[PDB]
């Protein structure tokens, strides 16, 4: 029948943070099948500007890959989350960046 | 270069 | 290493936001260079080497090849519509194929099919039988294996064609596709009230193969050691991490020790 599979995310900065220099975070989704698939970038729960969406792909399982990225200056009270809806998911889902400065 | 797709499944 | 021209298809029943009917990519050693899809109906340039290295011929051919192939995915799912009692459901099809040349100069070709995320029919290793996964899939076999020509011509594109367009591709794309980029690696950790979880971060390196590893006293710690998977960034290079939890009055024993082609040696780096 028909393979489902729930994606995998991973939240991240482009370079090591520090707090108030530019940046770019990524939200990396990946092992999802269908390739159907909702991908937020989120400040504080609201969406950011200037988000991009790489090329979806996919690897030998046939499951599928997507990067989603933006610039962001972090700070010590901003939180950053990438929520991610696909219909393998119960609920959407949501994976907060770890500042790591 | 793409393969020219000489068949069909 | 292993070095690779691939291409990916992906055909569906039912576009939604980021995934129309049909896109082919096509891959030089993991890196994306040529892109294709049913908004556009163009074969485009991904890859600054590529572009740089073509002339106007070259899109206008693979454009033409690709349109060809996205007519015939539309016609494939209808097919498979035929073979199977599923109804008015989202279908996914998918394609591999290419070729790889190895370290010693041998090769090796590939033409896998993925239907509803499972395999449906693959190219098997001697290029002149394929592995059905089901009896709908079977059905393409038989058809298939009858074909002298059609098994001959698939052999011969991967095993020659694919593979010398590999090494021009290879030639086009050196000063990118060869170039090293240095890991940027910070540890940060958080103990807490009896255990620190010790972070190692390595961002921006290339090439993608990479092994991040945490010492004890210089000694590898595999079995406490948790990887993240190795994860692109926007501009072509890669990012991962590494955690593990230590006692914290033994913080000072810990080193992650990071293994990649741009360092001169192995790098050692501590909280």
């Amino acid at each position: 029948g028909q393979a489902k599979a729930a994606p995998k995310v991973q939240v991240y900065s482009r370079h090591p943070a520090t707090a108030g220099t530019e940046n770019i975070l990524n939200c990396y989704v990946e092992g999802f099948h269908p390739p159907k698939i909702d991908i937020a970038l989120l400040k504080n729960g609201e969406p950011m500007k200037d988000v991009k969406y790489n090329d979806m792909s996919f690897g030998d399982d046939w499951t599928f890959q997507r990067l989603v990225y933006a610039p962001f200056t972090p700070t010590k009270s901003d939180v950053y989350t990438c929520r991610v809806d696909h219909e393998a998911f119960t609920e959407p889902q949501s994976f907060r960046w770890e500042p790591d400065f | 270069c793409a393969a020219m797709d000489d068949f069909q499944l | 290493e292993p070095h690779s021209l691939r291409y990916f298809y992906t055909a569906v029943s039912d576009p939604s936001p980021g995934v129309p009917q049909f896109v082919g990519v096509g891959y030089v050693d993991g890196e994306v260079f040529v892109r294709y899809d049913s908004e556009t109906q163009r074969m485009k340039s991904r890859a600054d080497w590529i572009a740089a290295n073509t002339d106007q011929q070259y899109w206008d051919t693979e454009t033409e090849t690709l349109q060809s192939s996205e007519q015939i995915y539309r016609l494939n799912l209808e097919t498979l519509w035929g073979r199977y009692n599923q109804s008015k459901g989202s279908h996914t099809l998918q394609l591999m194929y290419g070729c790889d040349l190895l370290e010693d100069g041998s090769t090796r070709g590939f033409h896998q099919h993925g239907y509803e995320g499972r395999d449906f029919i693959a190219l098997d290793k001697d290029m002149l039988t394929y592995t059905a996964a089901d009896a709908a899939a079977q059905i393409t076999k038989r058809k298939w294996e009858k074909d002298e020509t059609f098994l001959e011509g698939r052999k011969f594109y991967l095993e020659n064609t694919c593979i010398e367009w590999l090494r021009k591709y290879m030639s086009y794309g050196k000063d990118v596709l060869e170039r090293r980029e240095r890991p940027k690696v910070r540890v940060s950790g958080m103990e807490a009230n009896k255990i620190l979880t010790l972070s190692c971060r390595a961002h921006g390196f290339y090439p993608r193969p990479i092994s991040i590893s945490w010492l004890k006293d210089g000694v590898v710690q595999e079995q406490e050691t948790q990887r993240g998977s190795t994860v692109p960034n926007s501009d072509g290079t890669y990012h991962i991490w590494a955690t593990i939890d230590v006692l914290p009055g033994d913080r000072d024993k810990y080193q992650c020790r990071v293994e990649h082609a741009s360092l001169p040696q192995p790098g050692l780096f501590s909280w």
